[PDB]
């Protein structure tokens, strides 16, 4: 139905297609859509709500799965190792790659057809949409079995259901360092970060941890950093040839280019020598988002930006004035005064012409369409929604590193040292890597250091008697 | 329900003679979860996933 | 719930021991808001031809698309100050966070 | 069957019985409770909750009806005054009683069967529940037919949709104004009040105005007020023989009464001329509501505030703890400092006998326990509760009273001359009532006025 | 929703323009707070024998109003500064509040 | 909807023989809402609603 029908009938909201397109030439054809599941199906009486299939909380769930069946199929039970399962098939140049998923209907395997090349199973199912994301899930697999194999060898009386829960306890610390440590600052700004995440005193059982509907549209900014193609370096931070910029619309599902185009390594150097693109008022998002989005596995290309809009309509979000009203920020009623919030009386214009009145811009369009907080890339209305969620996920979740009770004192201190920098170290072939934080250094050789000069977790206080 | 093409691996311990009783109690156990009883019934579900198991006699 | 524990559950369950459905998966996402759909309860803005949105006709995505997003990409604004690794820990991080389900055809 | 059967069988939560309970000393008996409807029935997925019958709004939807079919069949349908629907059999010395209402099972025929007086309809289900309420129910009644009355003559060509509408608006806008005005500060007192309902500015479309569930429980705190009798006074304010006061367990449901027993003047002089039950720690429900609640037209006598608390746990709400911090007061974790937070170490070692930790006991009988507020009915959590209710009621009401655009700057002036002692010189045959706020004045003679005191409700500013 | 009209709707619907059910009669309540089940999505507590609520056990709630409630109605106080009419209002208005349906016979 | 008993009420002004054209339409509107098409469709419920309609039977 949705997939191939440009009919409105439940649960398709297809994307209607303006006169005079840039692509899309043809006015009767449409950009797919499936309304997401509601809570409560068929239901006259609740006010519909949608699902989150995955576990709120900074676990690294992406890894482990959030349903038990998947979180054992992930598991390798042919020893008491507490490893996660690996490919069996294939290697890069050694080292693991992820386990092949079994879908019924798999879009890898419609990017290179004379490959073959499945993809991937993760603990989440989005694991192999572009080879980037895959890299990044398949270094920290390896880190899993990295660590359970040293906590094995320090604690050899440990069965496998004991390692498995020690190396996922510490990788979910270390997502959960990366993340508010590293990465959350450069996002929110340091005015924001202090507003929104003061100093972690304990755990409190009252704060609500689920993510809120509006977050799962909000978070979505980060499609304004997308780059058109993904970039591949040798081990001199050179182009690999023959194709060192692969066009996004051209990686999209292609699990084989990590299979059989060079591993994981030169995917990573690519992130870590390449910029982000900036997020501009007139530079929003790239074609290859807005234009090809899928474009090698489905009938029609998408529009990311589109979708998204799509999808708060979908979910019901209010507004961006409900938002900027909900967050304390002033709400502009006028062109005027919309122009003096965003800076850009320009964009304000186009904004009023498309929507009339600043009630009804869409969460993600307002919140991109902001002027960016000194230090951060996010506005302020972005920057209190994402905030409040991070605080939230923190605040309350029982499991935090920094918990009484979770982790030793001494543990603390060695998780402490850990870096994204050196997990990349640790499970590849790559002998220099990003300094600094790695999420703003980005040229090769000025932002670069050797692995020998970065400080390895010390796992001794992981020793039991 | 789907056989996973990393599973084709535990059928080739389970039939390694030499192979730990425990180690293969574990595995029986895993494939138990999803319903699958005996040796016959891993082999028959990863057929029917489409793996070939030919190599299996 | 168990009174002690020392792992996390794989589902999130019994994480907050007094409501142990909280940050769980498979559960419905908490709202802010109320929520503002067509006809008070379900149907999306745009739905139905003709019904406006608080008193002005709902935008075609596509096309707010098309008139605020789209952009020349060959004149795309590197970011002097972060790293593409820095887009790609978002989409990571937002993947142990939520995903939304929809129906398969 | 919930009402008969002790089985713990959805949709039945019956509450089991203790050992040595001062009644049911057979422990295989029950309490009858019927879970209340889940707004998602059968769902694996969603958090179960309740669902709201009536519109949130003080809108007097008890009197209209909050469904349309109700609304249609409370109103006079034979002309076009714009009328609500009398009784076509009874009336109380002249005056409307409210329409007769058509149950399969009707609990009313039940209280004095050879009476044969059913159950009243009322824009709510339960205006037959005790005699009182029923007689609010006809005043609201009769005050519409007569606001209606004197817009028709005021207004010749006003169809009946129009008169009852602009009748329904006063109606609302007096419920309201007695609410807002003299109801709501002597709950909350000054300090809850000032707190909780500053000065109205304007109607806000962010304000949520839904019912929250716990609202639905923590408002039984007027369950501490009830007196174990209903009490009749003559027209003198003296007992109306030759049944003065009867026992509540004989009133429950008893719709004859207020057919056959003289109307609603001798209750409402009851409940002007008598004062309310005091709420205190050690004296908190009547046995009337606690061993005999509609003992009269069921198997055994329930237990009002047992329903209370089971109630609260078929909601899910959170416990005393849990709200306190919502509403940001200290938490007790220990007996001694439940105490210091009762002002009663004794209560305090019952409430951690029955409940282990003050995080888990029940939020009615948590709130009922805290000592009053100064010129206050509830402690500081049900105020906060309640304070936090009314306010998003006022504010996210789009058709409030004072909200711009609602009423003229005129109409408003006459609306303020309004209250409740008017409205009953207005429509029974009293012509001497209480004084004052009507909520505190309680004794006769001191607290009373000749009705010609009272200045009306001038519709002048309704002409057109 | 209209978007000029005059009277309240029977049904409350429409009082919020932008979420047109707020307030409306058959609309489950707000939740002020997460809910509390024995199994967190469901089940009351004291519905299952031997579940503790949160490390202790579940009182009867007929045993609470017999050692909390029950008093000798010999002791009762009347209230100087309320009518019974206090209460009746109270009533009364909680009738335009909330009714809570539950399944019949 | 049960019948009600002051729904009796709207039968007699319906068969009152002087009673307003415009006030036997507006009755006629109310019964046809409920899915009573006909005076007998109005008697047949009130009878097995519990009520006597006996007493009107011309
Ligand atoms: C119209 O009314 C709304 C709603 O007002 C609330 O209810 C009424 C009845 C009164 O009690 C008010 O005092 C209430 O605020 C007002 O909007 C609210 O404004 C406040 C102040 O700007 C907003 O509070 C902020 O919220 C930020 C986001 O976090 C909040 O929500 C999270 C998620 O649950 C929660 O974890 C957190 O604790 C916050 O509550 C926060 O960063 C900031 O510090 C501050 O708390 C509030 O969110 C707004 N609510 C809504 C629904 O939009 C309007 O101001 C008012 N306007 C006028 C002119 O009166
Ligand atoms: C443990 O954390 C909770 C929750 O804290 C919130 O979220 C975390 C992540 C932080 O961001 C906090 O800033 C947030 O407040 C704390 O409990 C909360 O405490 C505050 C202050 O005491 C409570 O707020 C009060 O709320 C009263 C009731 O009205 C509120 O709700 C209505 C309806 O939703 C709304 O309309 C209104 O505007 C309010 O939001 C209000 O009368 C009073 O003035 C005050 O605002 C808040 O409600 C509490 N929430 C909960 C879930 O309990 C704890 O204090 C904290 N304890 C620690 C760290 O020890
Ligand atoms: C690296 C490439 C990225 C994509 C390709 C991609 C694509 C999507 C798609 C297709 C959706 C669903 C759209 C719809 O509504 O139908 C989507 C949603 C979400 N994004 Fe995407 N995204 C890519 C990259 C990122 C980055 C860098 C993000 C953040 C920093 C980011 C966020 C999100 C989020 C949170 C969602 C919603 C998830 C959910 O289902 O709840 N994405 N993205
Ligand atoms: C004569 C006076 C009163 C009663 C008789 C009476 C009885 C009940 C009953 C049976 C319930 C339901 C119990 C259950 O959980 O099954 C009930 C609930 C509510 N009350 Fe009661 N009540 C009398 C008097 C008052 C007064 C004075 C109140 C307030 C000031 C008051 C409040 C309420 C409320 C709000 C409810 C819940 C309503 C809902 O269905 O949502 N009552 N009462
Ligand atoms: C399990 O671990 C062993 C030892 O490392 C390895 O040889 C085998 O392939 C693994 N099985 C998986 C990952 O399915
Ligand atoms: C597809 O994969 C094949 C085999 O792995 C490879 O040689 C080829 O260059 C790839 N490119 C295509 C055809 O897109
Ligand atoms: C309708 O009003 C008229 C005039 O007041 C009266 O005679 C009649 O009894 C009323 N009927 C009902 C059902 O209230
Ligand atoms: C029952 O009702 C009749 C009215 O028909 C009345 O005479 C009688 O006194 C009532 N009985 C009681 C118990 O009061
Ligand atoms: N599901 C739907 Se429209
Ligand atoms: N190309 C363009 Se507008
Ligand atoms: N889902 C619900 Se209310
Ligand atoms: N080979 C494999 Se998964
Ligand atoms: N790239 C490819 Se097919
Ligand atoms: N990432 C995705 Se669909
Ligand atoms: N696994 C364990 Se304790
Ligand atoms: N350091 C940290 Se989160
Ligand atoms: N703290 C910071 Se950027
Ligand atoms: N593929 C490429 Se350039
Ligand atoms: N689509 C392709 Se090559
Ligand atoms: N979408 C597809 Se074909
Ligand atoms: N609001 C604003 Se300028
Ligand atoms: N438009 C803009 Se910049
Ligand atoms: N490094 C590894 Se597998
Ligand atoms: N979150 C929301 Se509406
Ligand atoms: N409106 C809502 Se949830
Ligand atoms: N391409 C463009 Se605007
Ligand atoms: N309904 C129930 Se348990
Ligand atoms: N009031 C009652 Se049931
Ligand atoms: N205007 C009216 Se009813
Ligand atoms: N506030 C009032 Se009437
Ligand atoms: N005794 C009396 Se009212
Ligand atoms: N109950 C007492 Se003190
Ligand atoms: N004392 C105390 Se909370
Ligand atoms: N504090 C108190 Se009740
Ligand atoms: N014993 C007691 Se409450
Ligand atoms: N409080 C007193 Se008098
Ligand atoms: N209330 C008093 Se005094
Ligand atoms: N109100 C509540 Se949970
Ligand atoms: N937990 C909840 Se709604
Ligand atoms: N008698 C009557 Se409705
Ligand atoms: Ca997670
Ligand atoms: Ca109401």
């Amino acid at each position: 139905n949705c997939e191939t029908s440009c009919v409105q009938q439940p649960p398709c909201f297809p994307l209607k297609i303006p006169p005079n397109d840039p692509r899309i030439k043809n006015q009767a054809d449409c950009i797919p859509f499936f309304r997401s599941c509601p809570a409560c199906p068929g239901s006259n009486i609740t006010i519909r709500n949608q699902i989150n299939a995955l576990t709120s909380f900074v676990d690294a769930s992406m890894v482990y799965g959030s349903e038990e069946p998947l979180a054992r199929n992930l598991r390798n039970m042919s020893n008491q190792l507490g490893l996660l399962a690996v490919n069996q098939r294939f290697q890069d140049n050694g080292r693991a790659l992820l386990p092949f998923d079994n879908l019924h209907d798999d879009p890898c395997l419609l990017t290179n057809r004379s490959a073959r090349i499945p993809c991937f199973l993760a603990g989440d199912t989005r694991s192999s949409e572009m080879p980037e994301l895959t890299s990044m899930h398949t270094l920290l697999l390896r880190e899993h079995n990295r660590l359970a194999t040293e906590l094995k060898s320090l604690n050899p009386r440990w069965d496998g259901e004991r390692l498995y829960q020690e190396a996922r306890k510490i990788v979910g610390a270390m997502v959960q360092i990366i993340t508010y440590r590293d990465y959350l600052p450069l996002v929110l700004g340091p005015t924001a970060m202090r507003k929104y995440l003061p100093t972690y005193r304990s755990y409190n059982d009252s704060v609500d941890p689920r993510i809120a509907n509006v977050f799962t549209n909000a978070f979505r900014y980060g499609h304004t950093l997308i780059q058109p193609f993904m970039f591949r370096l040798d081990n001199r931070y050179q182009p690999m040839e023959p194709n060192p910029r692969v066009p996004l619309s051209r990686v999209f599902f292609a699990s084989w280019r990590v299979v059989l185009e060079g591993g994981i390594d030169p995917i990573l150097r690519g992130l870590m020598a390449t910029p982000a693109k900036l997020n501009r008022q007139n530079q929003i998002a790239v074609d290859e988002i807005r234009e090809r989005l899928f474009e090698q596995v489905m009938r029609i290309g998408l529009d990311l930006p589109a979708l998204n809009m799509q999808r708060s309509r979908d979910h019901g979000l209010p507004g961006y004035n409900a938002w900027r009203r909900f967050c304390g920020l002033p709400q502009p009623e006028t062109v005027g005064q919309l122009g003096t919030v965003l800076r850009n009386l320009k964009l304000a214009r186009k904004l009023m012409e498309q929507y009339g009145t600043p009630n009804n811009i869409d969460i993600w369009m307002g919140g991109v369409s902001e002027p960016l907080k000194r230090k951060g890339r996010v506005g302020p209305l972005l920057a209190c929604i994402i905030g409040t969620q991070f605080r939230k996920l923190r605040d309350g979740d029982r499991f935090w590193w920094e918990n009484e009770g979770v982790f030793s004192m001494q543990q603390r201190q060695a998780l402490a040292q850990i870096s994204l920098p050196r997990i990349i170290c640790d499970n590849t072939g790559i002998t220099t890597v990003s300094k600094n934080n790695i999420f703003m250094s980005n040229s090769y050789p000025r932002d670069f250091v050797n692995c020998s000069t970065l400080p390895a977790l010390n796992l001794a206080s992981w020793r039991e008697a | 329900a789907n056989f996973l093409e990393h599973e084709l691996s535990y059928i080739d311990v389970l039939l390694d003679k030499n192979a730990d009783q425990a180690t293969k109690d574990n595995l029986r156990s895993y494939f138990a979860d999803k319903g699958l009883h005996s040796i016959k019934d891993i082999i028959n579900k990863a057929k029917q996933d489409g793996f070939d198991v030919s190599k299996y006699e | 719930c168990p009174e002690q524990d020392k792992y996390r559950t794989i589902t999130g369950m019994c994480n907050n021991r007094r409501s142990p459905t909280l940050g769980a998966s498979n559960r419905a996402f908490v709202r802010w808001l109320p929520a503002e759909y067509e006809d008070g309860f379900s149907l999306p803005y745009g739905w139905t031809p003709g019904v406006k949105r608080n008193g002005f006709p709902v935008a075609l995505a596509r096309a707010v698309s098309n008139e605020i997003v789209r952009f020349p990409t060959d004149q795309l604004t590197p970011d002097q100050e972060r790293s593409l690794m820095f887009m790609q820990w978002g989409q990571l991080l937002d993947h142990d966070l939520d995903f939304t389900p929809e129906p398969a055809a």
